[PDB]
RNA sequence: GCUAAAACUAUGUGCCGAAGCUGCGGAUGUAUACUUUGUAUACGUGGUAGGGGAGCGUUCUGUAAGCCGAUGAAGGUGUGU
RNA sequence: GUGAGGGGAGUGAAAUAGAUCCUGAAACCGCAUGCAUACAAGCAGUGGGAGCACCUUCGUGGUGUGACUGCGUACCUUUUG
């Protein structure tokens, strides 16, 4: 059984006991996380596709932490123009395990 | 405080001298300021 | 347990002396003598005094038997070089190097 | 005094490029005037391509989603405007990843789709 | 990630067997590259191939409109000087249609190893006959 | 490669399509509010010649008869962060 | 070869401290191991991505390599360019 869940302005398919990575949230580590708003619920045969949402499925996740991706360089160079400029960044992320998901 | 390591000047007083000519990220390299060609790029090239 | 002998010095330049090299590497001792015995090179007979002198050290030294000794590790590697001057036409002068060569012989069983 | 060598920290940043510019061909992993170059134009190859992938997924996921609903029997043209107005609000890349591993799943949407269309 | 692309390991080829009489050329021929590319499966991926193999039959009863079958011409040049050498499309079904195949075909896969080795499951035949009764082909029509 | 077009004319439904717009996360300049003073709101942040602001590293002087060092300093070569 | 050069032994805290002898970077030149490469056309990378070898806390792990594929004509000066 598997379901479709929206999370950090994407949509993620998800089933039992999958880690994932997600946009930074402000929950605390330890923290159990509901999404009501699920969009599709497949259970072997059984398809709920909800028009904006599925009526009564919810998904429950544990919030594991928080981290930084790695490190990316931005570089910008105007040949014959004598201007260069760089920068570095890493991405927050929160890591989500998914404890339930209900139709 | 009152330490020959523990004195300081008031905030504005001092500055640091412009360096010219030591690369792009300082914003003044390669010409240093002079422009391009002409008779005041030039050493001296100031008219009297 | 290969025991070396390296020859440093040998007037000769190292491009020359691996392609002796080369004709031996990974032969047995009896073999590659008879190799650099029948070779008309000149880098041959320092490959040899070199490989000579390698299977002395493993019997005086390290009491191993020659019957079963290999040419486990050969390779030559360059060395100083001497500076002279060459006279051409019209007054210009022109450097020559004279190359060197060092050449390391490692035999086991 | 105020006589500064340069030696130490001129080789700490030619080390720098030169560790940087591992793994590229003859001298632009050796030499550090060329090496400097490489590192450069691969940093600007880097910054568009990390717009150009979005682009190139979307693209993928697109042909799959179409790919599914000619084995259905609807394009995908169609396809999409038969689930915006049954209002279903998956997305692309979603409906590629049914696509690729449920084909019931797919049909079922596909279905759906049909039947807002009609 | 979780987006995955195809195997080469895990791709099947099927084999399909097309009768090319009375058909428009042009239109067998985009069918022909999108069933070779693999377009049609929902397991594409531009840096494999997933298509399956196309045999042809009946390859000179091949189609044309207009005065296409007089006024299309094919060209090819030997590197000497002056060597262009220049041909008919009447005579050219009659000779070798498995060139004229070819030709439509090539020009509508990609250029490069991928699209070299895509050519290389179809199989066309002059005749209504091929030798590939062991692969088990089924009758397709597009 | 294309001919009741994959051409041209007219009409109508969809769709693709950019670093444009929207969604989510982060940084920064100005102005306005708090004086619970670095926390929010609003608008901005392509750039040559130039102007303005803020910083990182290197040699020496004092702090230093201090602090580290033969249980290993400077220098050289890798790894992690 | 009573050569040059080296291998043992011995001295020395240390002998890749052995006499053009403290440390010992780079260009440049060898050897060994792993992977790739003899049907394929271009600033040599970048975004994807199968397979292989080793390590492995046996994994949505780490380190090497990179079949196939989208995009892509170096840098600095001087110029309307
Ligand atoms: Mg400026
Ligand atoms: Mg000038
Ligand atoms: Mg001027
Ligand atoms: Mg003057
Ligand atoms: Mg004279
Ligand atoms: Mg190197
Ligand atoms: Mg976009
Ligand atoms: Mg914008
Ligand atoms: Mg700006
Ligand atoms: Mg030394
Ligand atoms: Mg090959
Ligand atoms: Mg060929
Ligand atoms: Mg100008
Ligand atoms: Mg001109």
């Amino acid at each position: 059984m598997y379901a479709v869940i929206q999370s950090g302005g994407k949509q993620h398919r998800v089933v039992e006991g999958e880690t994932l990575k997600v946009e930074l949230l402000k929950a605390e580590s330890g923290a159990t996380i509901t999404f009501d708003d699920v969009l599709m619920v497949v259970n072997g045969d059984n398809i709920q596709i909800g028009a904006p949402v599925v009526a009564g499925a919810k998904v429950t996740a544990e919030v594991i932490g928080h981290g930084r991706h790695d490190k990316i360089r931005i570089i910008k160079m105007r040949r014959r123009k004598h201007y260069r400029k760089q920068q570095g960044h890493r991405q927050w992320f929160t890591e989500l395990k998914i404890t339930g998901i209900s139709g | 405080t009152l330490r020959l390591n523990e004195l300081a000047p008031a905030e504005g007083a001092k500055r640091e001298h412009r360096r010219l000519g030591r690369g792009i990220g300082s914003g003044v390299g390669k010409t240093g300021g002079r422009g391009i060609k002409g008779q005041k790029s030039r050493k001296s090239g100031g008219v009297r | 347990m290969e025991v070396t002998a390296k020859l440093r010095g040998a007037a000769i330049s190292a491009q020359k002396a691996r392609l002796v090299a080369d004709l031996i590497r990974g032969k047995s001792v009896a073999h590659a003598l008879n190799i650099l015995n029948f070779s008309n090179k000149k880098a041959a007979v320092l490959v040899k005094k070199a490989l000579e002198s390698a299977i002395a050290n493993a019997e005086h030294n390290n009491s191993l038997d020659v019957d079963d000794l290999k040419v486990s590790t050969i390779y030559v590697d360059e060395g100083m070089s001497l500076k002279r001057i060459m006279p051409r036409a019209k007054g210009r002068a022109d450097r020559i190097t004279k190359r060197t060569c060092h050449i390391t012989v490692k035999v086991g069983v | 005094m105020a006589r500064v060598k340069r030696g130490v920290v001129a080789h700490r940043r030619h080390k720098k490029i030169l560790a940087r510019a591992k793994g590229y061909y003859g001298a632009r992993s050796r030499v550090y005037r060329v090496a400097f170059q490489a590192v450069i134009k691969a940093g600007q190859y880097a910054y568009r391509d990390r717009r150009q992938k979005k682009r190139q997924f979307r693209a993928l996921w697109i042909a799959r989603i179409n790919a599914g609903a000619r084995q259905n029997g609807l394009s995908y043209s169609r396809m999409i405007d038969g689930l915006k107005k049954a209002q279903v609000i998956i997305d692309r890349r979603v409906l590629a990843d049914i696509a690729m591993h449920d084909a019931v799943a797919f049909a079922a949407l596909a279905e759906k789709a049909k039947g807002a269309l009609a | 990630m979780k987006t995955l692309s195809a195997k080469p390991a895990e791709v099947q080829h099927d084999w399909f067997v097309v009768d090319a009489t009375g058909k428009t050329l042009g239109r067998l021929a985009t069918e022909i590259a999108r069933r070779l590319r693999g377009k049609h499966k929902t397991s594409y991926t531009p840096h494999v191939d997933t298509g399956d193999y196309i045999i042809v039959i009946n390859a000179e009863q091949v189609q044309v409109t207009g005065n296409k079958a007089l006024d299309k011409k094919y060209y090819r040049h030997t590197e000497f000087p002056g060597g262009l050498k220049e041909t008919n499309f009447e005579k050219l079904v009659a000779h070798k249609p498995e060139e004229i195949f070819e030709r439509a075909v090539k020009g509508m896969l990609p250029k490069g190893p991928l699209g070299y080795a895509m050519i290389k499951k179809m199989k066309v035949y002059a005749g209504s006959e091929h030798p590939h009764a062991a692969q088990q082909p089924q009758v397709l029509d597009i």
